């Protein structure tokens, strides 16, 4: 059996870890819920 | 049992010691996670029963108690913040501005950030503090990195 823990508040936190880039992907969504690149 | 509102962490014993599959949003009584977490199982929270309301594969999200009621949008030019719940390890904040997924049917957002699997449902948060979708379900682009899409659902 699966359960839930609560973890914390749900806020912007002002002065966080500011990382990752922002790539645009051509994709595909099939029937199943997965994607995939499309080239 | 508890729904105050806020992140949680989903757990299962069936397996080896107390795993993390996932994570999930409580907001107004309802319970937001992805369906690739739970396969639409019931959930317990504490002595309490948790069963599904809606749920839809393709989407890969299901709720719990109520139907869907998370419905921000990103504004397509602004940093949001993933709100990451990783296992094992305490909520973080990170700051990130999401790029794009062209799909044939329209464009969705995207965060760059490299997460366990256990972390998918963790909310992506505007600087409103709303949540305008789910991170665990994208793709792993040629460089072995993770780019999950920023998934919302539909408020009826
Ligand atoms: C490309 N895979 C994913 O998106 C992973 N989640 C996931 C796993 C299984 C399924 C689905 C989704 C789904 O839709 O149906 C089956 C995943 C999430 C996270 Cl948070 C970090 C990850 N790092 N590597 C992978 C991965």
């Amino acid at each position: 059996d699966m359960y839930i823990e609560r973890a914390g508040d749900i806020t912007w936190e002002k002065d966080a870890e500011v990382t990752g880039n922002s790539p645009r992907l051509d994709v595909a969504l099939d029937e199943s819920g997965d994607f995939s690149l499309v080239e | 049992g508890e729904t105050t509102d806020g992140v949680y962490r989903v757990m299962t014993r069936r397996l080896l010691g107390s795993t993390q599959v996932g994570v999930g949003v409580m907001q107004e009584g309802v319970f937001h996670t992805m369906w690739h977490v739970t396969k639409g199982a019931a959930l317990r929270s504490g002595e309490g029963r948790l069963d599904p309301y809606w749920g839809d594969v393709k989407q890969d999200l299901v709720s719990y108690c109520g139907p869907w009621k998370l419905d921000a949008a990103w504004d397509g030019l602004s940093e949001v913040q993933l709100l990451a719940v990783p296992p094992g390890e305490r909520a973080k904040n990170i700051q990130t501005l999401p790029g794009i997924f062209k799909t044939k049917d329209g464009d969705i957002g995207a965060v760059a950030l490299d997460y366990p699997a256990g972390t998918s449902g963790s909310p992506i948060l505007d600087k409103c503090g709303r949540v305008i979708g789910l991170y665990g379900n994208g793709v792993v682009i040629k460089n072995g990195s993770y780019v999950s899409a920023i998934t919302q659902g539909k408020r009826e």
